[PDB]
RNA sequence: GAGUGGCGAUGAUCUGUACCCCGGCGGGGUGGGUGUCGAUGGAAGUCUGACCGGC
């Protein structure tokens, strides 16, 4: 697609709310997941405005916060918090289309694809 | 030939006998080269030609540097002052109200900078190790710019930990990202970006980012602002 | 020897000459004290090679100091007769250095990284 | 508490504020400043501090330097240190100023001019008059041609003969300096320089039989202060070829051994500092001076110089021209390294050098 | 599309290394099983984590592999794919000289020329390991790898 | 039986192919640009004329 690839180990790998919660209320080993899709160390990571969404859930449904709070995700340090997680990762994204985005939300997928270069992960 | 100065202070481009732009500064010390430069007079002031190939803020200038924080009596610490190439042009753009700190802990190229620093009161020159700050606190004083080339792989928390020392709050930091002393299997862009993290989750504001191709392989140049 | 700065293993050097080797076939090189100096000088050389039994030593004395004002890495072989004779050359070379890698370029960048290590870094 | 603060400028104690509680200001002395900077690394307080640490009697103080917290306690203190501190920031950030206010120096004009000169020798501790001498060794000579060339055509007015009869300038000018009129010439004051039998002859007759014009002591002794001038800067030429020899042979031998002392700091002049010319290809140094032939070459692809200011060189300028170009190009080789064994130290190689030189020479004459 | 981006990227590695297919599709599976059954690292030190563990890292390789470290090859899913590519004379065989410019060289490889020290190897996608014998053999003779040996300061990577 | 003399980075090639000439070479001239200076040399080659003011 006249993209130029520069991509290289480990990957970098946004993690939003949504896939979180999911894949805590369902089991699902999110980083053994990527390991396994992305076939190379990956490096996964939260925005701080996705984690802090999760805090909001967090409050009656515990259990993604943790996960989400673990060293494997580490902490995207971004300097807009407070945007929903959608906007947050989008313009987080914007300026760096080299990150990998895993999330459930199929409108947030649609208009990152638009950028080239992003690889796209999500849960059946 | 005609010279006319640009956007940024002290900062001249010439059009040629053939039609060819080049970058050059105005000469603080008049008939004196410090690498093989071409000197240039026009309408009776002499102009030092800046190879980008060169000097890597020559490079990140033509490479579109929206606001070059050096200019007309700016205090710079430069780290990695090495033989004086890319110093010896800001000492052109500070004239001889600013300051220039050369630190340099390579005697071997030390002794080249000496010269090219005897001839200019502005240039200040350090034989230590950036590592240590300590080792030069008692010479330098705080400044506006502090500018980083050096080959380390720690270079990024080297130059924060100056930048504590010495930055000024709301100076400006032009730090060069050595991806190959870095690392030489990581990708340079993974590199670019896990720097300018470091600097982001330390207090710095990314202005901007230049990547210094043609003129310097796997280098990029970040602009950003100490809070 | 003393304008040596750091210890290059065998294994390594052999990497080396392989790598100047497929960049005479492949790429560009300059071979020689004086095109290798005008090549670090012009900012075009991307890994330059130095033999460790240079006789005057002080003949490319000046390589490791013209290299980190320009930051061109810079490597050690044992025998100037062996880059040379690598080079493509009859005779001996004291220097040399490779401006396009071509075909080794990954063999350039394991090396470069190498001496990275064995150099400090991180 | 008190922050204690060591610089250039001395010692100066803050409170946590970052008010200036009590200082005691360095001497301006470049060899002490020095001495007690390198000695400050391994952890030794300097005097000045020493002094305001009695002066204010404080009993929790705090340093910049973690070497220096065992010598203060040694010395009686209870003390720690801050790395990047607000104090030790606070005093930098008016670093510009309290020179002045502890009066280090009158004014910001010359704390910097001290610095500068701190610094440049600081790092000295961590060739110049070679190259100075033979620019102003080649000021004199184009001088004494000037001057030669005026005096020939001036003094030519009262005795127009000499001037084709004298080819060598110190010799006219010797003429005119101890005679001034033609009719004051000798048989006898012309042996007392060594002027050959026959020669005498031929001046005094052609002084005899001159068709110059007859003119008054004030005409002359104008005319002869230029010939003394011309006089006194053949000695003083002589003088700085024998000074440039010794300092030329001590700071690059094999250089030297080469070229000789003039040519060889001519060239230092050129590349600017011995390490200058070290760091140099041969390619280079076969054409320094000779720039505006070499960029006219470069810009328009046209041919090149064969050879700068190399030309000199007695081996080059007097052979023939298609012998020439192997000349410079042998010889700046030989200079190269000649340069960098001078440059990175000691040995004097010069006499194997020569003799390799003399080999390439010898094979490019047999052709 | 990423899917579009992609059947760039595998066009990019398609002289990025050699090919003219899906043998990119070949090394890839390969990736996969090799990360894959390995990831399955998983686990501890089994003395089976032992046997698997010098073993599949036995994976060097000579041309092939790493350079010398791991443990965690899925460093390899990085390269491998974008490494394990190399290697074969496919790569490591125009990267010595000889060969013109990969092109012209597996046209060699195939056409009878250009031979592992001893026996030809027309398999235009071997493997290569100790390659310090990657010569032309021959046995008037192979021309274009006889002569044109340009290859004599070969040294690259 | 003792000492010397032995390709080579500590370094061969490429282009100043000048022209062509007479005997790859000797010599020759014509060439290039470049160091010197010169000559005297060559340069619309040497301003303008109605009224200027003070009153």
């Amino acid at each position: 697609f006249e993209h130029n690839e520069a991509l290289v180990p480990p990957y970098n790998v946004l993690v939003d709310t949504n896939f979180l919660s999911r894949t805590v209320g369902a089991k699902l080993p999110l980083l053994e997941s990527a390991m396994d899709c992305l076939y190379a160390s990956v490096n996964i990571i939260i925005t701080s405005c996705v984690m802090a969404e999760l805090e909001k859930l967090g409050p009656r449904y515990r259990v993604a916060l943790m996960i989400a709070r673990d060293e494997r995700w580490q902490r995207l340090t971004c300097d807009h918090k407070g945007t929903y997680a959608d906007d947050c990762i989008v313009d987080r994204v914007q300026k760096h289309r080299i990150y990998i985005v895993a999330t459930n939300d199929r409108d947030l997928k649609r208009r990152i694809r638009k950028i080239p270069g992003v690889p796209i992960m999500s849960v059946q | 030939i005609t010279v006319k100065q640009t956007n940024m202070e002290n900062i001249y481009e010439c059009e040629f006998n053939d039609g060819s732009f080049r970058l050059c500064t105005r000469n603080l010390v008049p008939n004196f080269n410090v690498y093989g430069e071409r000197l240039i007079k026009y309408e009776g002031v002499e102009y030092r030609e800046w190879n980008a190939f060169r000097s890597k803020l020559a490079g990140a200038i033509l490479k579109g540097l929206k606001t070059n924080p050096i200019r007309k009596g700016t205090k710079v610490l430069y780290l990695g002052a090495a033989s004086g190439t890319t110093i010896s042009h800001v000492s052109d753009i500070i004239e001889l109200n600013g300051k220039a700190y050369g630190v340099e802990f390579s005697p071997r190229v030390v002794r080249e900078l000496l010269l090219v620093a005897q001839r200019r009161p502005n240039i200040f020159p350090l034989l230590a190790d950036a590592r240590f700050p300590q080792s030069y606190k008692s010479v330098v004083e705080n400044v506006d710019v502090l500018y980083v080339d050096i080959a380390q792989p720690d270079q990024t928390d080297i130059a924060i930990y100056n930048a504590k020392f010495f930055l000024k709050v709301n100076g400006d930091m032009l730090l060069v990202i050595k991806a190959r002393s870095i690392d030489v299997t990581k990708d340079p862009k993974e590199i670019y970006k896990t720097e300018v993290e470091k600097l982001e989750n330390s207090n710095f504001e990314t202005i901007q980012i230049i990547n210094l191709d043609p003129y310097d392989k796997d280098h990029a140049i970040v602009l950003s602002k100490y809070k | 020897a003393s304008y040596v700065k750091f210890e290059v293993p065998q294994d390594l050097a052999d990497k080396v000459l392989e790598a100047v080797r497929k960049a005479k076939e492949s790429g560009k090189i300059k071979k020689g004290t004086n095109e290798t100096t005008k090549a670090v000088e012009r900012g075009q050389a991307k890994l330059v090679i130095i033999a460790e039994d240079v006789q005057p030593e002080e003949i490319v004395a000046h390589l490791p100091l013209l290299c980190d004002e320009k930051k061109i890495p810079y490597v050690y072989v044992s025998s100037k007769k062996a880059l040379g004779e690598a080079c493509g050359l009859q005779v001996a070379t004291a220097s040399a250095a490779i401006l396009e890698p071509g075909e080794a370029k990954d063999l350039v960048d394991e090396i470069i990284k190498r001496v990275n290590e064995i150099k400090g870094k991180t | 508490k008190i922050y204690l603060i060591e610089h250039v400028i001395g010692a100066v104690a803050y409170d946590e504020n970052g008010n200036i509680v009590d200082y005691i200001t360095n001497p301006r002395d470049l060899g002490k400043i020095t001495e007690e900077l390198l000695n400050n690394e391994k952890g030794i307080p300097f005097s000045a501090t020493v002094e305001l640490l009695k002066k204010v009697n404080p009993q929790e103080v705090v340093v910049e330097n973690e070497a220096e917290v065992p010598k203060l306690q040694a010395l009686g203190y209870r003390v720690s240190y801050e790395p990047y501190s607000k104090v030790s920031r606070i005093f930098r950030e008016s670093l510009p100023k309290v020179a002045i206010d502890i009066k280090f120096a009158s004014n910001e004009e010359d704390y910097y001019n001290f610095l500068h000169e701190l610094s440049l020798e600081y790092t000295r501790r961590k060739d110049l008059l070679a190259i100075q001498a033979v620019r102003a060794m080649d000021d004199i000579d184009k001088t004494i041609n000037l001057f030669s060339e005026r005096l020939r055509e001036w003094y030519s007015i009262h005795f127009p003969e000499l001037d084709k009869l004298i080819e060598d300038h110190e010799e006219y000018a010797t003429i005119v300096s101890r005679f001034g009129d033609r009719g004051f010439l000798t048989i006898d004051s012309l042996k007392e320089l060594g002027f050959n039998e026959q020669r005498i002859n031929r001046i005094l007759d052609a002084a005899k039989k001159s068709i110059g014009a007859d003119i008054s002591e004030d005409d002359l002794s104008a005319m002869r202060m230029i010939a003394n001038t011309i006089l006194d800067l053949y000695n003083i030429r002589r003088n700085l070829n024998n000074y440039l020899e010794g300092v030329m042979k001590e700071v690059a031998p094999n250089v030297t051994a080469l070229v000789g002392p003039a040519l060889g700091a001519r060239l230092l002049s050129i590349a600017g500092s011995l390490d200058e010319l070290a760091k140099m290809p041969a390619s280079t140094i076969q054409v320094l001076g000779a720039e505006k032939a070499l960029f006219r070459a470069l810009r328009s692809g046209g041919r090149p110089p064969k050879h700068g200011i190399i030309f000199q060189y007695p081996a080059i300028h007097t052979s023939p021209r298609w012998q020439r170009g192997k000349i410079a190009r042998a010889l700046a080789a030989k200079l190269a390294i000649a340069a960098r064994v001078d440059a990175f130290s000691g040995r004097f190689i010069g006499d194997q050098l020569n003799e390799q030189l003399k080999k390439r020479i010898d094979e490019i004459k047999e052709k | 599309s990423s899917r579009l981006d992609a059947e760039l990227k595998l066009a990019g590695e398609f002289g990025l290394k050699n090919k003219k297919e899906i043998y990119r599709i070949s090394f890839q599976l390969s990736k996969i099983r090799r990360a894959a059954r390995d990831l399955l690292t998983r686990d501890e030190k089994d003395p089976k984590r032992l046997f698997e563990g010098n073993a599949l890292i036995r994976r060097l390789v000579r041309v092939g592999v790493l350079s010398e470290d791991k443990k965690k090859l899925d460093y390899v899913l990085a390269l491998k794919v974008e490494d394990f590519l190399e290697r074969r004379l496919q790569t490591q065989v125009y990267k010595l000289g000889l060969a013109k410019s990969v092109h012209h060289a597996r046209v060699l490889i195939t056409q009878r020329h250009i031979a592992v020290g001893k026996q030809i190897v027309n398999i235009p996608s071997f493997m290569v390991r100790l390659d310090s014998e990657k010569h032309i053999d021959f046995a008037r003779p192979g021309r274009v790898a006889r002569r044109n040996a340009a290859r004599k300061a070969e040294a690259s990577g």
